[PDB]
């Protein structure tokens, strides 16, 4: 994955990519990658 | 070999299409499974049940 910076915290995600891990827009604000939270 | 797939490149759209929406179909097959609930629950650290 290039592009998005990936942050150790969790949200709920909601663009799917699979292994457990999503992609959202979050803060200026940047596209970031987290795992999902249950 | 990909000069003559330009004449079944619709035949080809097809089977990718069909073949992602098998995957997004199988995603989602487990969430209608086990994602019943939204809130995650602790099991007490008492066990006597
Ligand atoms: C997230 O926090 C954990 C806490 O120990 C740390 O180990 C990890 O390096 C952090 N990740 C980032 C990207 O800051």
């Amino acid at each position: 994955l290039i592009g998005a910076e990936h942050v150790n915290n969790s949200y709920e995600c909601d663009i799917p990519i699979g292994a457990g891990i999503c992609a959202s827009y979050q803060t200026s604000q940047s596209i970031i990658a987290y795992t999902m939270s249950l | 070999c990909s000069n003559l797939l330009l004449q079944y490149g619709s035949f080809c759209t097809q089977l990718n299409r069909a073949l992602t929406g098998i995957a997004v179909e199988q995603d989602k097959n487990t969430q209608e499974v086990f994602a019943q609930v939204k809130q995650i629950y602790k099991t007490p650290p008492i066990k006597d049940f």
